[PDB]
């Protein structure tokens, strides 16, 4: 949601009067499954990682 | 506080609305300057006077 | 969702047999509660069906529509969709509606707000009614689509005109995309956007804007077309263009229209416009006694808004002959100059003054029962600049005038 919509559908986003997300850090014990988030959003979303 | 204060709006004014009576003209008999503004002669060029000094 | 669909259609018979239901609907809530999926939006579809069917044999719907709104409080989105699409269609309705955009609050509510704003008062409770209309289109720009959303910015024009407002016309209407104009659709909508533009402008008091509205619409293709169509509208456009203060953009829309081959099967209008772009005296009653009645036949009306136009046609017609002089006469005096003028003395000097004041000529005075002096005030280096020019332009004379005098020599001899 912060993420990929803030794209696709941010259009509206202005209709709540809100900017796009700015970032987003995850922080975890070693092996929460960060590393494994990355790959996976960069796979699915596609346009610029 | 604001009232007495209407004396410098008054004045203001009147000296404008001279201004634009003098504005396009020349030789304009004063009578008419007074009648136009609707005040007597006396004080008019009483206060002509004073803006041409 | 067989069961879904099946025991629907089975508590449907069970609902019908106790709808011919208040107590019924309990067990069938539940049921569609226990779902939440696929099914339970085919379950949202028939329940939400059946529940508003309730409601419309008997209605007894006191508690139907509130029940609802409870039963719609305790919610599946795309299963709300139709459940609030099917209760939208008169005591009973005003509390009813007001659950409907109670809950609403997105493609439904507009359109209940339609019906609610206009239908529920329709008369003096406009004021009530159209405060509701006052805003809700604001950011629902890009969920409406633009037939019914510039639609209902329309309701918020003409309401708010029969409001007595102004602002909020002002800026409600501002907020209208001519771009939108290039399909043919909304182009026949756009007729009563600019109508309205007329009626406010008209109540603004400008002229020269309503001027341009009316060449807008003046060029739409639905009007070019028909000839009963743009005769009333090219008229007006003249009377505008007339009554429109002597400026920039009044010069070149005037020249245009003088140029319009459909202003030739108008006449005394023709008359008209080709009698302020020539250059010479107006003489008002002249003007007046040809196109008094042409023009008050017309659908210049009373003696109110209308009449209120007579003054100032009057005013446009100093304004040109005053304007004129000053093109001719060099210097002038006072008597002969109101003669002319057909206004007195003070006719006069009050016209030049309003002139001069917002400026639009120079002319200063000498007052004592003599002379109005038009020439402006230039300085030994003003006349400089013409004896300057003139020797430029000679010289061209005596250049350009060479090549003649060898042209003949080469092709005489
Ligand atoms: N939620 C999870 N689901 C599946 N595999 C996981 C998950 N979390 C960790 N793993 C395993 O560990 C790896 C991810 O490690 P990672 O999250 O990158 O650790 P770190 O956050 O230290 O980089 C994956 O390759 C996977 O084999």
């Amino acid at each position: 949601e912060v993420i990929e919509l803030p794209l696709t559908n941010p259009e509206l986003f202005q209709r709540v009067g809100i900017i796009p997300p700015k970032g987003c850090l995850l922080y975890g014990p070693p092996g929460t499954g960060k590393t494994l988030l990355a790959r996976a959003v960069a796979s699915q979303l596609d346009c610029n990682f | 506080i604001i009232s007495t204060h209407l004396a410098k709006l008054y004045d203001n004014l009147l000296e404008q609305n001279l201004i634009r009576v003098i504005e396009p003209f020349s030789r304009v008999q004063i009578e008419h300057i007074s009648s136009l503004i609707k005040l007597s002669k006396a004080d008019v060029e009483r206060k002509l006077s004073q803006m041409i000094l | 969702g067989s069961e879904r669909a099946d025991g629907r259609i089975v508590k449907m018979e069970v609902d019908y047999s106790a709808t011919v239901l208040q107590e019924v609907i309990e067990t069938l809530l539940s049921l569609e509660k226990q779902t939440r999926t696929a099914s339970d939006m085919v379950s949202t579809s028939r329940i939400l069906v059946a529940v508003v069917k309730m409601c419309y044999e008997a209605k007894e719907w006191d508690l139907l529509n509130e029940n609802i709104m409870l039963l719609s409080k305790r919610r599946q989105a795309v299963a709300k969709m139709v459940q609030q699409c099917c209760t939208y269609v008169d005591l009973p309705i005003k509390l009813r509606l007001i659950d409907t955009l109670r809950m609403v609050t997105e493609i439904e509510r507009a359109r209940l707000t339609k019906t609610l704003a206009t239908i529920k008062e329709q008369n003096g409770d406009v004021k009530e009614a159209a405060s509701i209309l006052q805003e809700l289109q604001v950011e629902t720009y890009g969920s409406m689509e633009k037939k019914e959303r510039v639609e209902f910015i329309l309701e918020q024009m003409r309401l708010c005109l029969a409001v007595k407002d102004y602002i909020r016309t002002q800026i409600i209407s501002k907020k209208i995309n001519t771009k939108f104009f290039q399909e043919e659709n909304t182009e026949k909508l756009k007729l009563k956007y600019y109508n309205l533009m007329i009626q406010l402008d008209q109540h603004e008091g400008s002229y020269l804007s309503i001027c341009k509205h009316y060449r807008a619409i003046y060029d739409t293709p639905c009007i070019q077309a028909e000839s009963e169509k743009w005769q009333q509208a090219l008229k007006s456009v003249v009377l505008y263009v007339i009554l429109a203060p002597f400026d920039n953009e009044q010069s070149d829309l005037v020249h245009r229209i003088s140029g319009d081959k459909k202003l030739e099967e108008i006449p005394k209008y023709k008359d008209l416009l080709k009698l302020f772009t020539t250059m010479e005296l107006m003489r008002w009653s002249t003007l007046v006694e040809d196109y008094g009645m042409e023009l008050r036949k017309g659908s210049f009306g009373s003696t109110e808004e209308g009449e209120k136009r007579w003054k100032d046609l009057k005013n446009r017609v100093v304004e040109h002959n005053i304007r004129i002089m000053a093109k001719y006469y060099t210097r002038i005096t006072m008597k002969r100059m109101a003669q002319l003028l057909d206004l007195s003395v003070d006719e006069s000097e009050a016209f030049l003054s309003n002139l001069v004041v917002n400026k639009t000529i120079f002319a200063k005075v000498d007052r004592l029962a003599g002379i109005i002096n038009f020439q402006r005030p230039k300085d030994p280096n003003n006349l400089l600049n013409d004896w300057s020019q003139k020797l430029n332009s000679l010289m061209s004379l005596v250049n350009k005038t060479t090549h003649l005098i060898a042209k003949e020599e080469m092709i005489h001899n």
